[PDB]
């Protein structure tokens, strides 16, 4: 099969600078002439691929002309000639010349941005949930960039390790900004015997670490 | 308007079979060729064949081959394509997908979610996290995936519905949450709609100081 | 062959000559069907459909059986009947009916007409066009009962002007020069190319023409030649070497 090889496997960007990505086939994608059947692709997390380059350079319609694909034989390149907020997300190269179609592996186009901190908030478990036995405490770290940061669960004043667990948002698309929730879960239990809940951020954003915490009740 | 609709997510048994459905709406649907993708979690793209939907001649990539059916009803304007023998690495989403090589536009389906499991489906319990900013605890479902809108989609700025962490009990959680004004918490009301489709769940839940 | 029935069954397929594809919407009116046959297939067309030009042969006229038809209470009333002539380029084509018969103001009267259909292609934007040199079109003059007309036209890329001439129609007042008109965009920046036609020197009618292909490979479109026994129609498409 038609091996695409596509680099870089991230671009990390800054707004209004060019990218560049590259996509080298195993062998020619030359069907016949003035017809090579190479597409860009284009997919933000969640949600289906568009096309945004087919036939090496044509441009969809519902594509910005910031957009620019070139190259013959086994040698290919997209060019975002300056780079918008919205522009991040994976895009793909896709031969068609072959059979088996086959995709290059994907690169990763994520925003660089200036320093944020997060904006914390911690909530309680509802008193719903705790008729039920568990007992379920979220902290949200808000719109924050870059995507490292630390979150530390305390519980009277006690370190907590392996009861809880975190996710991260993709990217904004407007403000090149990352979210995360961490959720710490006890038993109905263990979560009445103490008063002081808290969570702990630190982040590059912050000039010490912050701390959001309540009082069960 | 041209659409592709597929078929909704669906959690089946290893070793079993799953077929699911892609309609397509507002074209001559024996006009185009119709692709079948595959997209596991955080991987590339795999083109698994192609169906003439005028006489439902087909083409597929070797690696599919005994794994991966692909069919046609023109008088339901619908491809089918079917998966047997599943085992957890069939887990992935799936798309229909027209023909992507000319200028003519290059559809997509929504894709549908494939999770191959023995677990039984549940549905979530979902709690509210109250004030801004405010949220639902989408708790203790599966499969993936969920949906989560606010005030039946009126309010989506300022939304972070959180990618879903597989807890130790197997079974998925996630949050949803939402900043807002303040000084609206007294006047303006707020209600988390989630569906969870493989269980029929749909719960609307009030968030309130 | 002529590749009439697979054209009435196949996808299309971009691997297929150029041009692959012509959409259907001057040929076939809203709340109308269209119904093409030919060598033992049929298919039914309508506003906005595709018709699949790539199984076709190129640099000739393509002839279907067709009939226009509306959708009454559920029941399928025959307004027209004639053949539907296709002439396809590689990155352009065109449509025309020769109609025989019409509804009889249930029955069938005999009429023949002539009519342009659609004209279309991979437009040449106006904005992406040569900026100099000039370029020779050779091509095809076709109308009623007449596809052996020679179509040749001129274009002068720095002045964006041409100018061309239809000869060998069998019908003598047909053979017109096609007189010097600029080339302009359009609505949507294709470039498109209006003007008059000349028999004699004396003004006899109209034409126009869009450039297609990337590089202005080919030009089509229609005449309209002013006779005294009416307006007579003439499909026009030529090609560089």
């Amino acid at each position: 099969d038609v091996v695409m090889t596509q680099t870089p496997l991230t671009l990390s960007v800054t707004i209004g600078q060019p990218a560049s990505i590259s996509c080298k086939s195993s062998q020619t994608l030359f069907y016949s002439k003035g017809k090579t059947y190479l597409n860009w692709l284009f997919q933000r997390p969640g949600q289906s691929p568009k096309r945004l380059i087919y036939l090496v350079s044509k441009l969809d319609s519902g594509v910005p002309d910031r957009f620019s694909g070139s190259g013959s034989g086994t040698d290919f390149t997209l060019k975002i000639s300056r780079v918008e907020a919205e522009d991040l997300g994976v895009y793909y190269c896709l031969q068609s010349t072959h059979f088996p179609y086959t995709f290059g592996g994907g690169t990763k186009l994520e925003i660089k941005r200036t320093v944020a901190a997060p904006s914390v908030f911690i909530f309680p478990p509802s008193d719903e949930q705790l008729k039920s036995g568990t007992a379920s405490v979220v902290c949200l770290l808000n719109n924050f960039y870059p995507r490292e940061a630390k979150v530390q669960w305390k519980v009277d004043n006690a370190l907590q390790s392996g009861n809880s667990q975190e996710s991260v948002t993709e990217q904004d698309s407007k403000d090149s900004t990352y979210s995360l929730s961490s959720t710490l879960t006890l038993s109905k239990a263990d979560y009445e015997k103490h008063k002081v809940y808290a969570c702990e951020v630190t982040h590059q954003g912050l000039s010490s670490p912050v701390t959001k915490s309540f009082n069960r009740g | 308007e041209v659409q592709l609709q597929q078929s909704g997510p669906v959690l089946v048994k290893p070793g079993a079979s799953v077929k699911m459905s892609c309609k397509a709406s507002g074209y001559t649907f024996t006009d185009y060729y119709m692709n079948w993708v595959k997209q596991s979690h955080g991987k590339s793209l795999e083109w698994i064949g192609r169906v003439n939907p005028s006489n439902g001649a087909t083409t597929y990539n070797q690696k599919f081959k005994g794994k991966a059916t692909v069919t046609v009803d023109k008088s339901l304007s619908t491809s089918y394509m079917q998966l047997n023998s599943l085992t957890s690495e069939d887990s992935a989403v799936y798309f229909c997908a027209r023909d992507w090589e000319g200028p003519w536009f290059a559809y997509w389906g929504q894709g549908t979610l494939v999770t191959v499991s023995s677990a039984s489906t549940k549905g979530p319990s979902v709690f509210p996290l109250a004030p801004a900013a405010l949220g639902c605890l989408v708790k203790d479902y599966f499969p993936e995936p969920v949906t989560v809108s606010w005030n039946s989609g009126a309010l989506t700025s300022g939304v972070h519905t959180f990618p879903a962490v597989l807890q130790s009990s197997g079974l998925y959680s996630l949050s949803s949450v939402v900043t807002v004004p303040s000084s609206s918490l007294g006047t303006q009301t707020y209600i988390c709609n989630v569906n969870h489709k493989p269980s029929n769940t749909k719960v609307d839940k009030k968030v309130e100081p | 062959g002529a590749g009439l029935a697979d054209a009435l069954t196949a996808p299309l397929d971009h691997k297929d000559k150029g041009l692959q594809s012509l959409t259907l919407d001057q040929s076939v009116r809203k709340n109308e069907k269209l119904k093409l046959a030919a060598q033992g297939a049929e298919k039914t067309y309508g506003n906005g459909d595709s018709l699949n030009t790539g199984k076709l042969k190129n640099d000739k006229v393509s002839r279907f059986d067709f009939i226009r038809q509306i959708e009454v209470d559920g029941q399928l009333i025959t307004l027209e009947s004639g053949e539907f002539q296709v002439y396809k380029q590689s990155h352009s084509a065109l449509t025309a009916f020769q109609t025989e018969q019409i509804q009889d103001s249930g029955k069938m009267v005999a009429k023949r007409q002539f009519r342009i259909g659609d004209i279309a292609g991979e437009h040449t934007s106006f904005d992406k066009l040569p900026e100099g040199g000039r370029a020779t079109y050779r091509g095809t003059a076709f109308g009623s009962d007449d596809a052996g007309g020679k179509l040749t036209y001129t274009i002068d890329f720095a002045a964006k002007q041409g100018n061309g001439k239809i000869e060998h129609l069998k019908s003598p007042e047909l053979n017109v020069d096609l007189a010097a008109a600029d080339i302009k965009p359009d609505g949507k920046r294709h470039a498109v190319i209006s003007g008059s036609v000349l028999y004699n020197q004396a003004e006899k009618g109209s034409y126009s023409l869009g450039i297609f292909g990337g590089k202005a490979q080919e030009v089509a479109g229609s005449a309209e030649v002013k006779t005294v026994n009416g307006i007579r129609h003439i499909g026009l498409a030529a090609k560089q070497l």
